[PDB]
Order: structure tokens, then sequence, then C-alpha cells
């Protein structure tokens, strides 16, 4: 939309959950946990490929 | 909101004019400027409470915290209405130490 702003990429990933309803303490205080989901959904993929 | 569907930037409006077998859009939109950096935290740690901010981001001129909101820089004092508090100050990673402002203790001398 314009010229690149870098923020940090668990500030972003709370912007995203507010975008769908959930407030940000919720992803902040599951930081660990949803980064270890996340890195064995990418990891189931490329197992299936 | 469609991102890209109305021309680059943030869509405000659109306006149509007719052209031989066909139409022309002009999509007016909004787009930034000028950007400054900035120190930045997720929460704020406050008689052992988590503070987050209602909309915006915690910003830190260099010394002194402020919360903003996101798109334009507009920096304000943080108090009791312009956050809220869940949880105590132990499971956030990168909370930072400050005063949160209450207004009506200081309105009751
Ligand atoms: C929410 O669900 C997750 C599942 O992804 C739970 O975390 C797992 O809990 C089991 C306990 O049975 C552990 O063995 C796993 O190692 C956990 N997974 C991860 C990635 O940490 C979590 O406990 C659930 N939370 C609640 C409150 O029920
Ligand atoms: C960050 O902004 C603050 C403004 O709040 C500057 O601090 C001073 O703060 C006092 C009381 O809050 C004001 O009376 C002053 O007018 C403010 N400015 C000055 C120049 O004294 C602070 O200087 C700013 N810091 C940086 C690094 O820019
Ligand atoms: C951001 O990354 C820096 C590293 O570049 C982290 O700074 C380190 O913090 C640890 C404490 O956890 C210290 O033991 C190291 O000495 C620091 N290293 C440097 C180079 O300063 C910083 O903590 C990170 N920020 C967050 C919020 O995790
Ligand atoms: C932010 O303030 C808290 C409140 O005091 C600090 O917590 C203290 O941390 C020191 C060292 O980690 C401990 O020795 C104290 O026992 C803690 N006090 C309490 C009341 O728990 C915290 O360290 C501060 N953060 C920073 C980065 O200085
Ligand atoms: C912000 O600081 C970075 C270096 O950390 C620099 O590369 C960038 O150009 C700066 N941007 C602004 C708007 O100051």
């Amino acid at each position: 939309a314009g010229a690149a702003l870098q923020i940090p990429f668990a500030m972003q990933m709370a912007y995203r959950f507010n975008g769908i309803g959930v407030t940000q303490n919720v992803l902040y205080e599951n930081q660990k946990l949803i980064a270890n989901q996340f890195n064995s959904a990418i990891g189931k993929i490329q197992d299936s490929l | 909101k469609r991102v890209d569907f109305c021309g680059k930037g943030y869509h405000l409006m659109s306006f149509p004019q007719s052209a031989p077998h066909g139409v022309v859009f002009l999509h007016v939109t909004y787009v930034p400027a000028q950007e400054k950096n900035f120190t930045t935290a997720p929460a704020i740690c406050h008689d052992g409470k988590a503070h987050f901010p209602r909309e915006g981001v915690f910003v830190s001129n260099g010394t002194h915290w402020f919360v903003t909101q996101r798109n334009f820089y507009e920096p304000q004092i943080i108090t009791t209405d312009n956050t809220f508090v869940s949880g105590n100050c132990d499971v956030v990673i990168g909370i930072v130490n400050n005063t949160v402002y209450d207004p009506l203790q200081p309105e009751l001398d």
C-alpha cells in the first residue's frame, strides 16, 4: 500500500489476531504454543510433498 | 477493503466516466508518507499488571512512552482509558516498565 514499514513479527501476528476478532493478549500469552503449532504445520506440508 | 481492487493505497472513493465502448474509473486512495522509526513494545508492566493498547501501538521517542494510532503518528500519554489489563507481567516476551496514569485519583487530590 506504499513503502515497506518494519514491525516485529509477533506484533504483526497480534494485529492479525485482532483482524479476526480475538484480543491480542491471547496471542502474547500463547506465543510459544502458537509458534510450535505453525512450525509443525509447515513441517507437515513438505512431508506430504 | 479488498486490496488493489480499486487502485494502489487505501481506497477512499471512486468516480466513473464513460468512454467509447468502455468505462474509466478514477480511484482516489490514501497513501502514507514520511515515516519515522521508533522503539516499540507489546505490553507495559505496572503494579504487577500487563497493559495492552486498546487501539494503537506503544512507541518510544527515546526516553518516553506513548500510544499512537497505527497509521498516522499522533502520540498520547498512556492512561487507563487508553489501555486494558490482562494478567501479570511475567508471561509476555518483551514487556517494558512504565507508569500508567489514572485520571480519577489526581482528580480526587
Ligand atoms: C490447547 O491445545 C494444545 C494442543 O495443540 C495443548 O498443548 C498440548 O498439550 C499436550 C497435553 O496433552 C502436550 O503433550 C503437548 O505437547 C502440547 N502441545 C504444544 C504444542 O505445546 C494445550 O494444552 C491446550 N490448552 C488447553 C488450555 O487445553
Ligand atoms: C520525547 O518527548 C517528550 C515530550 O513529552 C520530551 O520531553 C520533555 O518532557 C517535558 C515533560 O514531559 C516537557 O515539558 C518538555 O517540553 C519535553 N521536551 C523537552 C525538549 O523538554 C523529550 O525531550 C522527547 N525525547 C526525545 C529524545 O525526543
Ligand atoms: C531482541 O534480540 C536481541 C538480540 O539481538 C536480544 O538481546 C539479548 O537479550 C538477552 C536477554 O534475553 C541478553 O542476554 C543478550 O546479551 C542480548 N543480546 C544483545 C546483542 O543485546 C533482545 O532481548 C531481543 N528482544 C526481545 C524482546 O526478545
Ligand atoms: C521492571 O520492574 C519490575 C518491578 O520491580 C522489575 O522486577 C524486579 O526485577 C529484579 C531483577 O529482575 C528483581 O530482583 C526484583 O525482585 C523484581 N521485583 C519485583 C517486585 O518482582 C523488573 O526487573 C523491571 N524490568 C527491568 C527490565 O528492569
Ligand atoms: C530507520 O532506521 C534504519 C536503521 O536502523 C534506517 O535504515 C532507516 O532508513 C530509518 N528510517 C527512518 C524513517 O528513519
